């Protein structure tokens, strides 16, 4: 099995199962199985939430740079929707805890009891759809193609590919904040000037990453 | 067997089979078989490249002597650009290079004209293309010369380019400028390393060669060590 | 070296690096950055 | 050495048990018992298998730079050869600070393998890195043969030449690391860098020892 | 003694037998070693490729004709250019309805890929309805002049042989373009001039 | 903030992890052989294998809340006469 380093000890509980088993747990954190469930959720929910997020920092801004659109930078969208709109900070994020607190209470007690929101007469009509299949994965209502069903071995490759790259997309997401609190510009825009000069622009020359007083 | 050095014992890897064995293995280079059936397909290929070079060079000098060998490419003319004849060059060496592996990798598989199927090459030993219209005597005697030859020409090589760093002529010049001193012209009649003094031979070759308007770095083999 | 690995084990010998360790960490850290009164 | 009589390093005294005299350019020499452990003596090799290397590439550095130097060769002096500025590159210009992050970068990933697998035997060898395998497997602890680090051969052909070539090595090895003491000691003294001490040691070889150099004898 | 190998000499992958049509052999980053996946990837092969075959034959063709002169100014406009050209429409309409048309087509033809053989008969008209054929190859109406019986099989492999370099033609057209900023006859043209010097290295050197 | 408030946290996150690598290391050493014998010579390749598993010590710690395992049964601990 593909491991996270070649030779490294497996854990014991991480056996070749959850989509992007590697082996990965050093500090033994999914060592109880209550734990690692609830772990794996956390990843996966972690990974979509950062994959829908750069691909909102990424993309808009490849096309700002070649003239499609005029998106503001993701350190500065905030501002400029919030002039643009005009909602007040407090009132627009307000709705929005009231909204995601819900969906995330289902999802809670979902997890809490699973398949336990399909209860019979809860969602007036819709609660089936509301049941679930496997941890992180609400088949039905979601993933209405119905992609998640061709095969044994399709879900098995259509979960390998959003863990990994979600986990790269969570990195790429810790990345750009990083990026901009030290270069001070946008991605692309670090991108650009590492391949300007690659051997003079690096983390090292930036000033803050290692502040060198000796 | 005749052997590199007359009463040595040649190393157990050398039984002899390989043309032009001489039980000549101090370091037991080829101790590995794999190792020494890659290093044979070297040396037979050294060889013909270095004869057919060695040859050009001494007929580049009967003919054209005023072009020097060492700086022959930034002293004539090419028919066509340097990037064009180096991309042909490339793409046509590629395709020899990649059929002439691959029968040494796999024996017997490159034996066939891709194109023509019809055609195909007769079986052969890996080294010997098949490629023999006339062979003037027995093969492995005519082998044993394609490898004493070849040995010979590959030092030869060596010699023209040393000869053409500490001299600044050819191999026929630097011959004639011996022939003329013989016993002032020796490496030792210009270069001596005493156990406190250090006369080495000048580099008559400029670090860099510009080519058509690009200067070309041309360094003097390890002139620190002369 | 077994033996003499197991004494260098000892709970007043591993005190006495961990503290030196943290002891001159702090130092250092002062050394370069003096003055951390507040975390700004 | 590779003997149970294998000439030792003060003769009469008996030989460490743990150094048998299987271990290339074993002398029996130990006095301070540091390899008493048998895991630490595997370590202590691996680690002379790692200095004694890089110092060897130092000393060839050193010394081929200083032979430039002193023929007159353009070539700054192993102690002066860290100011001299750093070369360009197609990619761009290159930077102290992104020359150390990269130096230790590809390091990690090399060291990491190496010492895994001198944890794990073969563990490197799982096909992981690009199908890599045998050639990612270690012959012996700090010998880690294959058709990538011995492409010759030398360790897959004759054993006694194998074996002759870790003894030249390991004795090659001891001295390229106390001429490299040298190196740094003959320059932090005379200040003038080796093949110029060889030099001037040579022109006047009694009025121009370590006494007769300020540093070395005090009094002297 | 099989297939003809992409490079004479070397062995063919274990998932490449010869089944697929122009199975030379040519797989080494292994992309189709699944099965299931070799199906999808092998029907877009074929749409990527027929797609092509088209594309290349709509870009040398203008350009051949402006050429000749015998195109209107329609052909006087660089395939790389007919985008601003006008017509008729704005370019957003052309495209709104060049999707509405295609969705039914794409979706008619994955009905294929997905449940192979229930997508052929004529909606509207029940009497009308295309022969069984292998996923990729219709048949019937798409094949009017009836030249699926003249040696299907070497057909085929005369279609993916073309639709490759057709593929790989229109590669070059954008390759080129987006150095030189020419039209293919243009850089053509350039090359049959000096051609010794005109290399995509003397190119990008001299860029 | 940077005065007392965010310090505070500072503290907190550094002594959990010292009082949790601790406590990882007892009870790895109750059971083993000699318990008493490996807290004076201490197991330094074992200590210096809990130390890092002590960063994430806030994760692990709520983990063993939400499942019963960070205190004690009462009828396992002794109690002096009342
Ligand atoms: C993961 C979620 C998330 C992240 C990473 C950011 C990140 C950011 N938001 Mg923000 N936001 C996020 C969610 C949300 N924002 C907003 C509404 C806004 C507004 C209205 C604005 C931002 C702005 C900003 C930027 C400046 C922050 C600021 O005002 O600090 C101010 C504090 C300092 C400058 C002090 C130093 C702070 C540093 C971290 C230390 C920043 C890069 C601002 C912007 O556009 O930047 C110009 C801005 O005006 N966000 C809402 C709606 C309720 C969000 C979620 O619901
Ligand atoms: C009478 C008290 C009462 C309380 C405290 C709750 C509480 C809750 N109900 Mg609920 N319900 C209550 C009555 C009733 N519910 C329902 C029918 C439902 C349904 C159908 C659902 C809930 C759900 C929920 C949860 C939604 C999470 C959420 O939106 O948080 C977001 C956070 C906020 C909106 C902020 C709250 C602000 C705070 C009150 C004031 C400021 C501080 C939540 C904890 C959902 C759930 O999770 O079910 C599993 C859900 O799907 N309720 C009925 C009719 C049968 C009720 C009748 O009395
Ligand atoms: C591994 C052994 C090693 C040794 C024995 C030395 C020894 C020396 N280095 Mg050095 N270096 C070594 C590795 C390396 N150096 C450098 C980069 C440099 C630079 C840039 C310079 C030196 C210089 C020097 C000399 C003066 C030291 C000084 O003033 O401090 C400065 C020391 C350093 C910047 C690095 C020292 C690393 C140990 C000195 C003889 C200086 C010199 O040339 O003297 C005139 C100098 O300017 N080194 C790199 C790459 C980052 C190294 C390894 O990767
Ligand atoms: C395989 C399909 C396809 C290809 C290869 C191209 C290729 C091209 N189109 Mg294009 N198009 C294609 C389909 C379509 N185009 C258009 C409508 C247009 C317009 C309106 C324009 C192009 C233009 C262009 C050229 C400049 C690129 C561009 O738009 O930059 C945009 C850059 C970014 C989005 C970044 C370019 C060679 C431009 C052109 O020819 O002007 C010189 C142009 O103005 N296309 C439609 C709608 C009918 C298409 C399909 O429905
Ligand atoms: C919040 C995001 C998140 C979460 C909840 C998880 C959760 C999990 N990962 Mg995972 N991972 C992530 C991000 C995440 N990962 C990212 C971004 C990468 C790319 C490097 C990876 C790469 C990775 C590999 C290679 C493997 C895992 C594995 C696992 C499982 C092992 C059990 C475990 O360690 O408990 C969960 C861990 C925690 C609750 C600790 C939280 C993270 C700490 C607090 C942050 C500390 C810094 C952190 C290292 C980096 C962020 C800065 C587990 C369910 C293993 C597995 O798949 O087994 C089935 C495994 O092989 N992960
Ligand atoms: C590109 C700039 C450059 C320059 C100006 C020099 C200059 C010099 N080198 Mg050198 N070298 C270079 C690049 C360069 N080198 C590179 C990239 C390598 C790695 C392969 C080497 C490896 C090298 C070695 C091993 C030696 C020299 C030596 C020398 C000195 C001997 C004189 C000579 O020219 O013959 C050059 C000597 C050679 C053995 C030729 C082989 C290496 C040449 C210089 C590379 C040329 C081809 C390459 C594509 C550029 C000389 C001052 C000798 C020395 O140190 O003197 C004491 C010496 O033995 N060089
Ligand atoms: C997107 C176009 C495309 C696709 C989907 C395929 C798909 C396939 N080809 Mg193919 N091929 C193509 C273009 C394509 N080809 C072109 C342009 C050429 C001319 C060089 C060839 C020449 C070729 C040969 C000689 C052979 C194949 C073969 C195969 C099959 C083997 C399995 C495989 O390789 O995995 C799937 C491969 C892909 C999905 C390719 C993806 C496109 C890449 C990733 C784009 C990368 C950029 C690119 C370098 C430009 C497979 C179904 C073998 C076969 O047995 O035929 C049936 C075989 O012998 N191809
Ligand atoms: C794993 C080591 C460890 C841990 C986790 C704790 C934890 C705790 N101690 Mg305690 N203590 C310890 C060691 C430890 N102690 C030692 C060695 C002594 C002797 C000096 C004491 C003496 C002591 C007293 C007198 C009291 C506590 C109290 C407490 C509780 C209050 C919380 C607090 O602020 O800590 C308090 C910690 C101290 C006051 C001193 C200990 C601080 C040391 C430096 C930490 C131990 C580090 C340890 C050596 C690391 C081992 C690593 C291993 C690999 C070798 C708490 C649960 C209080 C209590 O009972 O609450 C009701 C209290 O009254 N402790
Ligand atoms: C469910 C459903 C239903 C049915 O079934 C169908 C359908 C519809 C299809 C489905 C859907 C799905 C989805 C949504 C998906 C998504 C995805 C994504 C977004 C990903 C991302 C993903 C993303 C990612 C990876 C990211 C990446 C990024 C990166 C690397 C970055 C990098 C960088 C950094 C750091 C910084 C600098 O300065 C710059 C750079 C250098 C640039
Ligand atoms: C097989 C293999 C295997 C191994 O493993 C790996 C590897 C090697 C990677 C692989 C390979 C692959 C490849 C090569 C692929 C390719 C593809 C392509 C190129 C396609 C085309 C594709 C192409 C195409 C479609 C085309 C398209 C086009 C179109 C529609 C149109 C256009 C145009 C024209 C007409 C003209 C006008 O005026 C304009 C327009 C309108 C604009
Ligand atoms: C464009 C990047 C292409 C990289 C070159 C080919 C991909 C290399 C992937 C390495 C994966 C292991 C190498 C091969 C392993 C064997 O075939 C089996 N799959 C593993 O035993």
């Amino acid at each position: 099995r593909p491991l996270w380093m070649p030779g490294a000890t497996v854990p014991a509980h991480l056996k070749g199962e959850l989509a992007g088993d590697f082996g990965f747990d050093p500090l033994n954190l999914g060592k109880d199985p209550q734990a690692l469930r609830w772990y794996q959720q956390a990843e996966l929910v972690h990974g979509r939430t950062a994959m829908t997020a750069v691909a909102g920092i990424l993309i808009p801004g490849l096309l700002t740079k070649a003239g499609v659109l005029n998106v503001p930078e993701w350190y500065e969208a905030g501002k400029v929707s919030a002039e643009q709109t005009g909602i007040a900070l407090g009132p627009l994020l307000a709705v929005q805890l009231f909204m995601c607190g819900f969906v995330e209470g289902k999802r809670w007690m979902d997890f809490l009891k699973p398949g336990s929101q399909s209860e019979a007469g809860s969602f007036l009509g819709f609660e089936a759809s509301f049941k679930g299949t496997d941890n992180g994965y609400p088949g039905g209502p979601f993933d209405p193609m119905g992609m998640c069903n061709e095969s044994e071995a399709k879900t098995k490759d259509l979960k390998l590919k959003e863990i990994k790259n979600g986990r790269l997309a969570m990195l790429a997401c810790l990345g750009f904040a990083a990026q901009y609190g030290a270069t001070g510009k946008g991605p692309l825009d670090n991108l650009a000037d590492h391949l300007a000069a690659p051997l003079k622009t690096t983390f090292v020359d930036n000033g803050i990453s290692i502040p060198i007083h000796l | 067997r005749p052997l590199w050095r007359p009463g040595s014992a040649p190393p157990a890897h050398l039984n002899g089979e390989l043309p032009g064995d001489f039980g000549f293995d101090p370091l037991g280079l080829g101790a590995n078989p794999e190792s020494l059936k890659w290093f044979a397909e070297s040396e037979r290929v050294h060889a013909r490249w270095a004869m057919l070079a060695v040859a050009g060079i001494l007929v580049q000098e009967v003919v054209k002597p005023d072009v020097f060998w060492y700086d022959a490419p930034t002293k004539i003319d090419l028919p066509f650009n340097i990037v064009g004849l180096l991309a042909f060059e490339f793409f046509a060496m590629h395709f020899v290079e990649l059929k002439r592996w691959q029968d040494f990798r796999n024996p017997g598989s490159v034996d066939a004209d891709p194109l023509f199927p019809s055609n195909k090459l007769a079986p052969h030993e890996v080294g010997y293309p098949g490629f023999a219209p006339f062979v003037p005597g027995p093969m492995e005697e005519l082998k044993v010369k394609e490898i004493k030859n070849g040995r010979l020409a590959m030092l030869a090589f060596i010699g023209f380019t040393m000869a053409a760093q500490v001299t600044g002529k050819g191999p026929l010049a630097a011959l004639s400028e011996h022939l003329a001193d013989p016993m002032g012209t020796t490496i030792f009649s210009k270069a001596v390393v005493v156990p406190g003094q250090v006369v080495q031979p000048e580099c008559k070759i400029p670090q860099f060669t510009d080519f058509q308007g690009t200067k070309i770095f041309t360094p003097c083999l390890f002139q620190g060590l002369w | 070296m077994k033996n003499f690995t197991t004494y260098l084990s000892t709970a007043p010998v591993v005190a006495l690096a961990w503290f030196t360790v943290t002891a001159a960490l702090l130092i250092e850290i002062n050394r370069f950055f003096p003055d951390p009164l507040v975390f700004s | 050495a590779y003997g149970p009589d294998r000439p030792l390093w003060y003769p009469g005294n008996p030989a460490p048990a743990y150094l048998d005299g299987t271990l290339a350019g074993d002398y029996g020499f130990d006095p301070l018992g540091l390899s008493s452990d048998p895991e630490t003596m595997r370590w202590m090799v691996h680690a002379e298998l790692q200095n004694a290397r890089w110092a060897m590439l130092g000393a060839a550095g050193v010394l081929l730079t200083s032979i430039g130097a002193a023929v007159g060769l353009p070539f700054p002096e192993w102690y002066e050869a860290g100011a001299a500025p750093l070369p360009s590159t197609v990619h761009g210009d290159w930077s102290f600070g992104t020359l150390t992050a990269t130096m230790f970068l590809l390091f990690h990933w090399a060291e990491q393998k190496r010492i895994m697998d001198f944890r794990n035997p073969g563990s490197q060898g799982d096909g992981s890195f690009f199908g890599i395998t045998d050639d990612f497997k270690s012959k012996e602890n700090g010998y880690p043969g294959g058709r990538l680090f011995d492409p010759i051969g030398f360790s897959r052909g004759d054993e006694a030449m194998y074996k002759k070539y870790k003894q030249n090595e390991i004795v090659n090895g001891r001295l390229a690391m106390v001429a490299n003491l040298g190196f740094w000691a003959q320059y932090a003294a005379t200040g003038k860098g080796p093949i110029q001490n060889l030099a001037d040691h040579l022109a006047d070889p009694y009025h121009t020892t370590f006494t007769t150099n300020g540093v070395s004898v005090p009094f002297y | 003694a099989n297939r003809p190998s992409w490079f004479p000499g070397s062995k063919f992958p274990a998932h490449l037998d010869g089944t697929l049509p122009g199975d030379h052999g040519f797989d080494p980053l292994s992309l189709g070693v699944d099965p299931a996946k070799l199906k999808w990837y092998q029907q877009a092969e074929l749409q990527n490729g027929r797609w092509a075959m088209l594309g290349a034959a709509g870009i040398l063709v203008p350009d051949l004709l402006r050429a000749v002169g015998m195109g209107g100014p329609a052909a006087q406009v660089p395939w790389f250019e007919a985008g601003k050209y006008e017509y008729f429409a704005p370019p957003s309409a052309l495209f709104a309805s060049m999707m509405f048309l295609f969705a039914f087509v794409e979706f008619r033809r994955l009905q294929d890929i997905r449940k192979p053989g229930s997508a052929n008969q004529d909606p509207i008209f029940t009497n009308n309805k295309l022969p069984a054929g292998e996923v990729g190859y219709p048949g019937g109406i798409f094949d009017p002049l009836g030249y699926s019986k003249g040696n299907m099989e070497t057909l085929k492999l005369k279609e993916i042989k073309n639709a490759r370099l057709a593929m790989l033609g229109f590669a070059g057209f954008v390759a080129q373009y987006q150095t030189t900023g020419k039209t293919p006859l243009q850089n053509l043209s350039d090359h049959l001039a000096n051609p010794w010097s005109t290399t995509v290295l003397s190119n990008d050197l001299a860029r | 903030a940077g005065e007392v408030f965010i310090p505070t946290f500072g503290f907190l996150y550094v002594a959990g992890w010292i009082g949790y690598v601790g406590r990882l290391y007892l009870n790895m050493v109750k059971g083993e052989a000699k318990p008493t014998e490996k807290e004076i010579i201490i197991d330094v390749p074992a200590a210096l294998r809990l130390t890092w598993q002590g960063a994430t010590w806030p994760v692990q710690v709520v983990a063993e809340l939400r499942a019963n395992t960070l205190t004690e049964k009462a009828e396992n601990i002794t109690i002096s006469p009342r």
